[PDB]
Protein backbone atom coordinates (compact mmCIF):
# COMPACT_ATOMS: atom_id res chain seq x y z
CA UNK A 1 0.00 0.00 0.00
CA UNK A 2 3.17 2.27 0.47
CA UNK A 3 3.40 2.18 -3.33
CA UNK A 4 2.56 1.19 -6.64
CA UNK A 5 4.60 -1.38 -6.82
CA UNK A 6 4.00 -3.99 -4.30
CA UNK A 7 6.55 -6.77 -4.53
CA UNK A 8 6.11 -10.10 -4.76
CA UNK A 9 7.50 -11.82 -1.32
CA UNK A 10 9.73 -14.64 -2.54
CA UNK A 11 10.81 -17.16 0.26
CA UNK A 12 14.26 -18.12 -0.49
CA UNK A 13 16.94 -15.40 -0.76
CA UNK A 14 18.21 -14.39 -3.89
CA UNK A 15 20.96 -16.78 -5.49
CA UNK A 16 19.13 -19.74 -4.15
CA UNK A 17 19.07 -22.81 -6.23
CA UNK A 18 15.77 -25.17 -7.07
CA UNK A 19 15.07 -28.67 -6.41
CA UNK A 20 12.64 -31.66 -6.49
CA UNK A 21 11.12 -31.76 -10.00
CA UNK A 22 12.72 -34.88 -12.22
CA UNK A 23 16.76 -35.65 -11.63
CA UNK A 24 17.67 -34.01 -8.70
CA UNK A 25 18.70 -36.60 -6.80
CA UNK A 26 20.31 -38.23 -10.41
CA UNK A 27 21.74 -34.96 -10.66
CA UNK A 28 23.89 -36.04 -7.50
CA UNK A 29 24.60 -39.70 -9.18
CA UNK A 30 26.38 -38.33 -11.98
CA UNK A 31 28.28 -36.32 -10.23
CA UNK A 32 29.59 -39.53 -8.35
CA UNK A 33 30.38 -41.44 -11.47
CA UNK A 34 31.73 -38.90 -13.11
CA UNK A 35 34.51 -38.96 -10.31
CA UNK A 36 34.70 -42.69 -10.49
CA UNK A 37 35.50 -42.00 -13.69
CA UNK A 38 39.51 -40.89 -13.04
CA UNK A 39 39.60 -43.53 -10.00
CA UNK A 40 38.51 -46.27 -12.41
CA UNK A 41 41.83 -46.70 -14.53
CA UNK A 42 43.98 -46.71 -11.23
CA UNK A 43 43.28 -49.63 -9.52
CA UNK A 44 44.99 -53.01 -10.05
CA UNK A 45 49.10 -53.15 -10.46
CA UNK A 46 48.77 -52.76 -14.37
CA UNK A 47 47.00 -49.34 -13.58
CA UNK A 48 47.47 -45.59 -14.40
CA UNK A 49 48.00 -42.51 -12.44
CA UNK B 1 65.48 -40.82 -20.56
CA UNK B 2 64.22 -39.45 -23.91
CA UNK B 3 65.36 -42.35 -25.98
CA UNK B 4 63.72 -44.70 -23.52
CA UNK B 5 60.53 -42.32 -24.44
CA UNK B 6 61.28 -42.44 -27.87
CA UNK B 7 61.40 -46.24 -28.18
CA UNK B 8 58.14 -46.80 -25.67
CA UNK B 9 55.82 -44.32 -27.78
CA UNK B 10 56.59 -46.88 -31.06
CA UNK B 11 55.64 -49.76 -28.57
CA UNK B 12 52.43 -48.30 -27.60
CA UNK B 13 50.91 -47.40 -31.03
CA UNK B 14 51.33 -51.16 -31.59
CA UNK B 15 49.11 -52.02 -28.18
CA UNK B 16 51.64 -53.08 -25.35
CA UNK B 17 50.62 -52.08 -22.19
CA UNK B 18 52.02 -48.94 -20.71
CA UNK B 19 53.36 -51.64 -17.37
CA UNK B 20 54.36 -53.86 -19.79
CA UNK B 21 56.75 -51.37 -21.24
CA UNK B 22 58.06 -49.96 -17.47
CA UNK B 23 58.66 -53.84 -16.30
CA UNK B 24 60.95 -54.77 -19.35
CA UNK B 25 63.53 -51.92 -18.83
CA UNK B 26 63.35 -52.51 -15.24
CA UNK B 27 64.61 -55.92 -15.83
CA UNK B 28 66.96 -54.62 -18.85
CA UNK B 29 68.68 -52.13 -16.44
CA UNK B 30 70.06 -54.81 -14.09
CA UNK B 31 71.31 -56.95 -16.94
CA UNK B 32 73.44 -54.24 -18.08
CA UNK B 33 74.64 -53.00 -14.88
CA UNK B 34 76.00 -56.42 -14.01
CA UNK B 35 77.11 -56.86 -17.51
CA UNK B 36 79.57 -53.52 -17.51
CA UNK B 37 80.78 -54.67 -14.01
CA UNK B 38 82.03 -57.91 -14.97
CA UNK B 39 83.93 -56.29 -17.78
CA UNK B 40 85.36 -53.32 -15.78
CA UNK B 41 89.02 -54.26 -13.83
CA UNK B 42 90.16 -53.15 -10.34
CA UNK B 43 93.16 -50.23 -10.33
CA UNK B 44 93.32 -50.44 -5.85
CA UNK B 45 95.91 -52.87 -6.84
CA UNK B 46 98.24 -50.51 -7.89
CA UNK B 47 100.27 -47.96 -5.76
CA UNK B 48 100.30 -44.15 -5.24
CA UNK B 49 102.65 -43.21 -7.90
CA UNK B 50 99.98 -44.66 -10.58
CA UNK B 51 96.90 -44.13 -8.56
CA UNK B 52 97.90 -40.42 -9.18
CA UNK B 53 97.84 -41.73 -13.19
CA UNK B 54 94.28 -42.78 -13.15
CA UNK B 55 92.93 -39.36 -11.67
CA UNK B 56 94.75 -37.24 -14.03
CA UNK B 57 92.58 -40.14 -16.62
CA UNK B 58 89.26 -39.54 -15.81
CA UNK B 59 89.84 -35.42 -15.03
CA UNK B 60 91.08 -34.51 -18.61
CA UNK B 61 87.66 -36.12 -19.67
CA UNK B 62 85.33 -34.25 -17.54
CA UNK B 63 87.05 -30.68 -18.75
MG1 LIG C 1 81.22 -34.26 -17.71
Amino acid sequence: NFGSQTPTIVVLKEGTDASQGKGQIISNINACVAVQEALKPTLGPLGSD
Amino acid sequence: ASALLDQALELIQKGIHPIKIANGFDEAAKLAISKLEETCDDISASNDELFRDFLLRAAKTSL
